[PDB]
This record gives structure tokens, C-alpha cells and sequence, in this order.
């Protein structure tokens, strides 16, 4: 996951 | 005539966006009223994002330690608390552009506009759909985080999303404005993942129903079709099941053109068994499946906002 | 990631719409400092419509038979004069939600958005192109007219196109903010048709790199061309001829990718030849060419 | 040709  | 995909008039959100930074980290935020609501991960860094203590990190916080900019104007934040996966800073100035406005969850396959930002400034407004996974298929670059969705009705702003994150697949999860994510996924950089999608039955059929409006009718036959059968033919082509509650949102639509849910869906069945041939719906090769049955109204009635 | 057939933030023309009757005819109208403008026709009847004097209508009226209105409020009509296909009508008040504007006319395959309107109100923004025919492929009702097309560059809106008519097929006809027409459409009520149309290869070959920048890539493969024999193909395909020009253009697309223009221009040539075997490229089983280089490096940087 |  990546936080945008 | 034609047929577009239209997104709301942005203006009423886009007076709402600024930027938050917290040291190395900026985002966006909305301003309503004197709050300002962003993704908690706003107070998290490089290595920090994997797995945090939200409760601890914001802990150490101070207001003065929020950066928050409205055009070339820092707001001074008074205060600052932690709603679910959201911040909740208070300023000293509420917002002027202030619209009348809801916070609003909202349910699988419904539509709304994005305007998309990067450091307080809105870049784009495109209009997407949460997908039956809870994900959204949307365009994100890094800064985007904090960016809404919503609606309008009249001159009443409805919020109904929050970005936070990109998931393995380019797709998109994020918040309500309550701070309660969508779909089963958390905020921290680990290993989840979007489930099998499916194709949004009920807009489909409203789509349908926005050809036959405009006219484009080859599609239809004098046939009929139970529920259930509707739905073995549906879900061998991964189509969501269609329901009892489906059918009747699509009420008003099958009223003012007089075709029956089952009807047209023995239109649809036709069309997935065999294709369209040579043939396109509303000048498409494809069915559409990101217009709900009140987009379809909205549109082919004309419908503005105050 | 993702990549999206986006529009331009709108809210710096919504404050920007106004409504002009005159008569029984209502349409939209642009409101920038103390002058409106709209299409000129608002002054015709449908009767008029068929063979319509403007120089005769326009001297037959005056001032006070505009009624313009901000919302709910009149502003008073203070003096009007007509601009090829406009009507410029000063007012007694500015409006002070005017933003940085300037007046352009873009070229065919440019694209920008739509914020369309009826009754001075918006409805909905969408993203177009300027087909190579000078139609839009637009969504509009009857009333839309006086909606505008804009792009923003900064804080500045660049006004390309406002709305005057349906065609016979069911595209749009309209002019720059001048007044003068995009494509040999004139504003009146006879058989004018839209011409050929072509698809914007420029375009096409952006969408492409912009799937391949988001990890779309079945498509590419082993060859090469020249720009001669593409364009020896892609005119069998209805397609825009290729410029060198255009090639150039897609030089910073190129550079990121590392295709090379001409081998992307390959790819393009076999998906002509072989349609798509049911894949899809960014979501769709169609290649589409309403984005240009320029958008699609600003979409996915 | 239809004035819209």
C-alpha cells in the first residue's frame, strides 16, 4: 500500500 | 444531444481545499467552516507509515507544528483532535466560501466527482464510481492525499469521500468524512489488496435506459426474463446479482420510458450472449456501467445548481 | 496512478455565467468585468433562424430589451454592439468574481473543458476535443448555448469556444470569443453538415504512452517504422496524417518510456491491422484520441 | 441545423  | 459523463461544477469544493504540512509531509485538506479535516497519516513520515501509533504520534503534535495554507494565507490552528482515520484541526477563521453542504457514506457502485489536488490546489475534477470491492478506479499522483468526492443537489455540497492511499493494482481507497474507510483496508503502508471486481449491474441497466431515452433502442426484444435467470447469465460474465432493491431504483426509469427491469434485462442478457454485433449504445462499444439511475435523470432532465 | 478523462476545475467560470433573454429567447451568456457576451442569435426567433439579418435584427433593438441576469438579479444593459457572431453587452457593474482571463482559438485535436449551462446556471464540466472537423462530440440540451469551453493555465482561464448549435448528426458548432465560427458552420438554419472526420493520431499515440506509463505494454512489440509507411497505414484506418512535427512533440513521452516514437508508431500500426483480440488498453477496447501529449504528461507526470 |  501507499499513502497518497 | 450526446451523451457525457459529466462532473459536478467544482467551484462550491474547490473553495474549500487547502494545504497541510506536517514537517517533510503535505497534503491537502477541506475547510469548512473553522475546521480542517485531512488524513491523519498527514503526521507520519518516510519509515513511520508502515505501522504507526496515530494515538501516540499525535500526541507529541502541537497546533503550532500544523502548516495549513488557504491561497498565500497561513490559518492559524487553535486546536486538533483525531476522528477515525481523519484529523480534525480547528482554525481561527472559518472559511467564507463555506457551502451548504452534508457529510454523506455512500453506498458500492454509486458515482461521484473527484477534484483532484496537490498542495492546496485543485488540479482536475473527473467523475468516477465506488467500485462493488470499495476501491475507486481514479487518477492519483503523490500530494493527491486529502482530495474529495461528492455530490451536489441543488446548492447543497455532499461529501462523501477522502483520499488516503493507492493500492497494489494503480486503484484507489480512501475515507467518508467521518474518517471510516471504505472497503476493509487500513492506513498503513502494508501488503492489502483489492478483491475480485465485478461490473455494476444496476448502472448498466440505467445506462440502458439513457440509450433508450436518447432514442437508441435496436437493443430491445419482446422478450422477458426472471431475476434468477437474469442472474445466471449475469454473474457467467461477472455482472454484480442483480436484486429485488435494484429493480426497484430503476422504477422511475422503466415508468418514464414504459419498459420493465426484467424486459431490459432480457435486452442485456442478449447483448452479453452475443455481443453487440456491428453495433453501438449511446455512440459505445461497451456497456457503460459509471451512470447510476439518478445521473440518468439529472442529465437527460437538464438539471443546474444554485 | 489510474488516468482519467479529466476537466478543468470550473468554479473560476461559474462565477462567470450569466443568463440574457431577449424576447422569448433564453440563453447563456459570459460575464467578464462590465461586458457580457453571448451568441448572437439570442436575438432571433426561431422564424428569424432560417435567414437571419443580424445587421437588421441588432438595429431593431435596444439596450433595454436585454435582460440580463446574474442569478436572480438584473443587471442593466448600458450599451450593446455585435462581434462577428457575439453580442458584447456592456453593463452598469462589474463582476467582481472576474478571473485572469484572455481570449484564444485553438486548433483542431487541441482539447478543453465544457462547463455546460442553461439559464445562466451550471449543470456539469466535462473534458472534449476539437475533432479535426471542428465539431465537439459535445452533450447538449436545447438551451446550452452561451455554455463555454476553457482550459487553465495557473490562474489563468483561457476561453476557447463558446456554444451556438446543433448539427443534423448531433455534434456541436460553435465559435472562439470572438465570434468567429470553428469550422464553415454559420449561425442559421439550413442543411450545413458536419465533414469527414478523422481520428487524432497525434492523440492515439499519447493515450498509448500514457498506458504504458501505467504498466499497459501487451501492445508493444519487436518493430519499427518510418514515419512514410505508418502514414501509409493509418490513412487506410481514417486516421490523421503523422508529422514530423507531431513526432517532436512526443519527444518528452518518449524520452520517459523509452519507446521510441517510430516503435510506438509500430505498435499503433498492428493494433490497426489486428484490432485488439479483446484486450483493453487503460480500460478501454477502443483507442481513443481525445487526450493530447500535453495532458496526458500532466496527468501522469 | 438547430440554434441550441
Amino acid at each position: 500500500a501507499v499513502l497518497x | 444531444s450526446g451523451f457525457r459523463k459529466m462532473a459536478f461544477p467544482s467551484g462550491k469544493v474547490e473553495g474549500c481545499m487547502v494545504q497541510v504540512t506536517c514537517g517533510t509531509t503535505t497534503l491537502n485538506g477541506l475547510w469548512l467552516d473553522d475546521t480542517v479535516y485531512c488524513p491523519r497519516h498527514v503526521i507520519c513520515t518516510a519509515e513511520d507509515m508502515l505501522n504507526p501509533n496515530y494515538e501516540d504520534l499525535l500526541i507529541r503534535k502541537s497546533n503550532h507544528s500544523f502548516l495549513v495554507q488557504a491561497g498565500n494565507v497561513q490559518l492559524r490552528v487553535i486546536g486538533h483532535s483525531m476522528q477515525n482515520c481523519l484529523l480534525r484541526l480547528k482554525v481561527d477563521t472559518s472559511n467564507p466560501k463555506t457551502p451548504k453542504y452534508k457529510f454523506v457514506r455512500i453506498q458500492p457502485g454509486q458515482t461521484f466527482s473527484v477534484l483532484a489536488c496537490y498542495n492546496g490546489s485543485p488540479s482536475g475534477v473527473y467523475q468516477c464510481a465506488m467500485r462493488p470491492n470499495h476501491t475507486i478506479k481514479g487518477s492519483f499522483l503523490n500530494g493527491s492525499c486529502g482530495s474529495v468526492g461528492f455530490n451536489i443537489d441543488y446548492d447543497c455540497v455532499s461529501f462523501c469521500y477522502m483520499h488516503h492511499m493507492e493500492l497494489p493494482t494503480g486503484v484507489h481507497a480512501g475515507t467518508d468524512l467521518e474518517g471510516k474507510f471504505y472497503g476493509p483496508f487500513v492506513d498503513r503502508q502494508t501488503a492489502q489488496a483489492a478483491g475480485t471486481d465485478t461490473t455494476i449491474t444496476l448502472n448498466v441497466l440505467a445506462w440502458l435506459y439513457a440509450a433508450v431515452i436518447n432514442g437508441d433502442r435496436w437493443f430491445l426484444n419482446r422478450f422477458t426474463t426472471t431475476l434468477n435467470d437474469f442472474n445466471l447469465v449475469a454473474m457467467k460474465y461477472n455482472y454484480e446479482p442483480l436484486t429485488q432493491d435494484h429493480v426497484d431504483i430503476l422504477g422511475p426509469l422503466s415508468a418514464q420510458t414504459g419498459i420493465a427491469v426484467l424486459d431490459m434485462c432480457a435486452a442485456l442478457k442478449e447483448l452479453l450472449q452475443n455481443g453487440m454485433n456491428g453495433r453501438t449504445i449511446l455512440g459505445s462499444t461497451i456497456l457503460e456501467d459509471e451512470f447510476t439511475p439518478f445521473d440518468v435523470v439529472r442529465q437527460c432532465s437538464g438539471v443546474t445548481f444554485q
